[PDB]
């Protein structure tokens, strides 16, 4: 019961970056929300979207929405942050997060994370 | 502007189903009777298209060969072309003058792109064009005339039979007939707009199924007692015909 | 979008101490908050859920109350890996917030 | 299965019965209500010639119906430019509609799905088009949303048959597929069965939009990013609307229905492109119009028809009927009876 | 992103066959038309059906129809062409192809190729 | 089945030259055409699609045009790489059939 | 009506497209979550659990 994100990586500005989070060790993963959270240097947790893989919904923090695009391989049990335009605002580490279903709505699984400098 | 009179011109089969020796009501768009009918020579003004059109044509020598009909007449709407026959719904770039030269020829569209529908003084050629549903109805009916005066239309009573309907599905709000300059110089025809309107009719069917003869109900009061009592002979006395509502 | 505010920034106290932290709401959420640890180059691990209940894996020491707009998380007694940054966040309703972070030493 | 009249007596037992058909006596009896008829004349029952055959005329069509391109095209048009194809002068077979996919909508206004085979319609036309699935909903009489308003409208009064199903396989890209355009923005909403394809820039301001796509300035078309991930209310919808005219007329389109021979001065049910009755057929000096197929009476009944196959009009009368009166002496009298 | 395809494989007229291919190195396999083309040696290709891996629909060639049998398994993201009572003439180059959806129909990724000798 | 009639079957020029592949259809097929080219024991790779858009990772020197029955390949330049079979394969309605092909040699 | 992908929306005693038209002197939202087989129960005049 894991998720492996995409390794730390350094890009320039204007490039576009994706990252990917893998969960393993639990059974009907495409029935997972599972979202990032972003963690900037020095700075406090900010929730940033959550996708359903079955159906590939997509939740959006309002500060983040449209800034990001949140996908969900379902086939291969995997999802993908996606940022267009990096900038040096888009200097932080990111958490792969598994929502457990119902009414609890924290997150129960982190994953390792994912640093990315601009 | 010259204008005349309608006389009872302008009634067409209603469905098609054939009737005999019957007098039927029906509330459909009629030109109605003695109506104020602009007559033009041979003169291509854009006439609006307003419920629907009905067109006459007094003529020997075919000097109208179609009409256009569309909203702006122009490449940006889409527009329908009728000209003897060939009918076109495409996005036509009309020029300002259209019209056809004949060499003993189509100066109506600079290009035509886009299309979505194909198909292929002695005269009078009546015609009744309505836009309804998507459906571009087309009635019509042709007599050989003798006329005292040429700009009378005249008086008596045909009925127009159904030409065709097109599945056009355009937004039409203005018209224009297409011209034959013939060998340029064109020589003057005679042809009557009257604009329909929604009106209820009394039309007698004769033994042979012919609509000889109609009472158009809201003409006068005489009409409207003639419809109220479903008949074409009113015997004396006083008839309750209908109620006044402002 | 509710707020959280985390009272005090930072906190001091020796090991073996009873440290309390407090999170409020800008509005009332019905026992809907969630209490992380994070040491320092890791993963936030839940501690509490429902801000009463605890993740397994997490010792009968953390323990957290609170309802409303009021909320505290209380460890009775320190260890060396207890001090780190503490996380309350609310998902009563989405959008959800975290709180600024609590960052505790000896 | 008969009727029966019953005496019970006193205590319940049955002890008389008169067939109702058997004599006029008996349908005397019956009308009556009792076991002694007074002399007299009474009015029993109504004499009816039934019908000693059934006749089909339908045209003489075999060519099937050009459903194959309108279903199985491999690419729909968008639906601000639904594709209008004309369907004429062939039989329709309906059942092969059926057959094609489990139908997410095979919804029929102004008739049943069932007889649509016995049916016979003057010209059919499909209107073809991709939508989004949530959209399918909107493809119905009297319905408000974007397709409804500014793409394609039908009419209150639609005498047709909806048919919507899943085209993910050949409509939905990875990438996304953003061919299918569909009309967000325009002036007033469209008249029922009419198609606007003009590009022109929406202009919503007081300000003029000359292509500045500004705001309140806006092109019409928006793609729809089909993509196979997204669920079944964002998948793609193929949707092909049959509209038809029933009321009877010179029909090209039919059903596959065989005809029989045309059999006259007899009671005969008959069956003349879908309008059924029963009648005598008979030789008609009536005159029909070219555009005429049929004659009405005062009624509104079918009086005079046009043959299908040889074009030859045929004055339909109702089979002879009257009245039947037994004249009685009176079971007292006599069982005797006349019949009038 | 490429398809790996089966060796080949010789048999004698009147034998049952099945040729695998699986795509690789691309995301959403079962959402992607996998097809077979053939293409006699020394003469054109023919395309000769195509499977949707995600629900097993498959739409052959009338040329070929009633004749090939094309599968797909989704699992291991592998079409297979099930060949029964190998012919004589049915001796010749077979291509594992990818199209893309929509009207994209073209064959943008081929297979190397798999020389079935009969 | 719509039908592609591919010509020539075989063309022989020097490299450097330009040459006009023309591929016709039975039926109008709009410009759902593709262009494909195969090396001799070597799998075909894609070059045009839509019949004037490039594949990407191909040379820009190829080129489409036309639509309806007509279609032409134009190679500006020819070189050692250019020199393969052509084929013209028809997206636009199901059956896809494939050109014959021509034979482009030095 | 942008609400979810296949929302049944039954009114009794109006139309979907009129709601808009009306003026409503007391209105009353109740919220609860059911079975889909359960849902057709709510309705007037309906027999179940
Ligand atoms: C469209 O294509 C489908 C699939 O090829 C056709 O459906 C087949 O029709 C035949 C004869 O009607 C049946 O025997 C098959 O069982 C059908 N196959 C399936 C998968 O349903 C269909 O006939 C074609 N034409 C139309 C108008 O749908
Ligand atoms: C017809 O119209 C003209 C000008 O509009 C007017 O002079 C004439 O009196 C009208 N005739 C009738 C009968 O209304
Ligand atoms: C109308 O024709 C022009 C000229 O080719 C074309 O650019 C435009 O796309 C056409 N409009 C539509 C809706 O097809
Ligand atoms: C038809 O065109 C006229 C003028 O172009 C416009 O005022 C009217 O709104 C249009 N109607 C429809 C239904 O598009």
């Amino acid at each position: 019961v894991q998720l492996v994100q995409s390794g730390a990586e350094v890009k320039k500005p204007g490039e576009s970056l994706k990252i990917s989070c893998k969960g393993s060790g639990y059974s009907f993963t495409s029935y997972y929300w599972i979202g990032w959270v972003r963690q900037m240097p020095g700075k406090g947790l900010e929730w940033m979207g959550i996708v359903y893989p079955d159906d590939s919904d997509t939740r959006y923090s309002p500060s983040f929405q449209g800034q990001v695009t949140i996908s969900a391989d379902k086939s291969i049990s995997t999802a993908y942050l996606q940022w267009s335009s990096l900038k040096a605002s888009d200097t932080a580490m990111y958490y792969c997060v598994r929502h457990p279903g119902g009414g609890d709505w924290y997150f129960d699984l982190w994953g390792r994370g994912t640093l990315v400098t601009v | 502007p010259a204008y005349t009179n309608s006389f009872t011109r302008g009634v067409y089969y209603p469905d098609k189903v054939f009737r005999s020796s019957v007098l039927h009501s029906t509330q459909d768009l009629f030109l109605p009777f003695f109506s104020n009918v602009t007559w033009f020579h041979v003169d291509n003004p854009v006439l609006p298209f307003n419920d629907g059109v009905y067109f006459a044509s007094i003529e020997k020598s075919n000097i109208i060969r179609g009409w256009i009909f569309g909203t702006t007449l122009d490449s940006k709407t889409q527009s329908l072309l009728i000209v003897n026959v060939v009918i076109k719904v495409c996005e036509f770039q009309f020029c300002n003058d259209p019209f056809l030269d004949h060499k003993n020829e189509f100066r109506v569209y600079s290009s035509a792109n886009n299309c979505t529908f194909e198909y292929v003084f002695k005269n009078l050629r009546e015609f009744v064009f309505k836009n309804i549903d998507g459906y571009f109805k087309i009635y019509s009916k042709h007599t050989p005339i003798i006329v005292r005066e040429p700009e009378d239309l005249p008086q008596g009573f045909s009925a127009l039979e159904p030409l065709v309907d097109l599945p056009i599905g355009i937004n039409i709000t203005r018209f224009q007939t297409l011209l034959a300059l013939h060998r340029w110089t064109a020589g003057a025809a005679a042809y009557y707009v009257g604009y329909l309107q929604p009106r209820t009719f009394l039309l007698k069917y004769n033994e042979n199924g012919t609509i000889t003869d109609a009472v158009d109900c809201a003409l006068d009061p005489l009409s409207e007692t003639k419809c109220t009592l479903k008949s074409f002979t009113v015997e004396k006395g006083i008839y309750q015909t209908s109620n006044f509502r402002v | 979008d509710i707020q959280m505010t985390q009272s005090p920034s930072t906190l001091s106290a020796s090991v073996g101490d009873r440290v309390t932290i407090t999170c409020r709401a800008s509005q009332s959420i019905s026992s809907w908050l969630a209490w992380y640890q994070q040491k320092p180059g890791k993963a936030p691990k839940l501690l509490i859920y429902k801000a009463s209940s605890l993740e397994s894996g997490v010792p009968s020491r953390f323990s957290g109350s609170g309802s409303g707009t009021e909320f505290t998380l209380t460890i009775t007694s320190l260890q060396p890996d207890d001090f780190a940054t503490y996380y309350c966040q609310q998902y009563d309703s989405f959008s959800w917030t975290f709180g600024q972070g609590t960052k505790l030493e000896i | 299965p008969r009727t029966f009249l019953l005496k019970y007596n006193e205590n319940g037992t049955i002890t008389d019965a008169v067939d109702c058909a058997l004599d006029p006596l008996s349908e005397t009896k019956c009308t009556l209500k009792s076991f002694t008829v007074e002399k007299g004349i009474y009015q029993t029952s109504n004499f009816r010639v039934q019908p000693t055959e059934s006749i089909v005329r339908f045209p003489n069509i075999t060519n099937l119906c050009p459903f194959d391109e309108v279903f199985n095209a491999t690419r729909f048009a968008s639906v601000y430019a639904w594709n209008r194809k004309r369907i004429s002068n062939c039989v329709a077979d309906y059942s092969v509609l059926y057959n094609l996919a489990p139908f997410f909508t095979f919804k029929c206004y102004g008739v049943s799905p069932t007889k649509l085979n016995d049916l016979c319609f003057t010209n059919v036309y499909a209107d073809s088009f991709v939508i989004r699935g949530d959209e399918v909903r909107q493809i119905a009489p009297g319905q408000t949303g974007n397709i409804a308003d500014y793409n394609y409208k039908l009419p209150d009064d639609f005498t047709g048959c909806v048919i919507a199903w899943n085209s993910n396989k050949l409509d939905s890209k990875v990438s996304g597929n953003y061919n299918y355009l569909y009309r967000l923005f325009r002036k007033s909403n469209l008249k029922p069965f009419e198609r606007d394809i003009s590009t022109e820039i929406y202009q919503a301001g007081n300000k003029p939009c000359n292509g500045v796509a500004g705001f309140n300035c806006y092109f019409p078309l928006r793609s729809y990013s089909f993509r196979p991930t997204y669920g079944v209310g964002h998948q793609p919808y193929r949707v092909v609307v049959l509209s038809f005219e029933l009321l009877h007329a010179p029909a090209t389109v039919c059903g596959p229905k065989k005809s029989t021979n045309l059999v006259k001065n007899k009671c005969v049910n008959f069956n003349f492109n879908g309008l059924k009755g029963t009648g005598v057929l008979t030789e008609s000096n009536k005159k029909f119009l070219p555009f005429q197929q049929f004659g009405r009476d005062i009624a509104d009944t079918t009086d005079a028809v046009r043959d299908p196959q040889t074009l030859e009009i045929l004055d339909i009368t109702p089979c002879s009927f009257g009245g039947v009166s037994v004249i009685t002496p009176g079971t007292n009298t006599s069982n005797q009876v006349a019949v009038l």
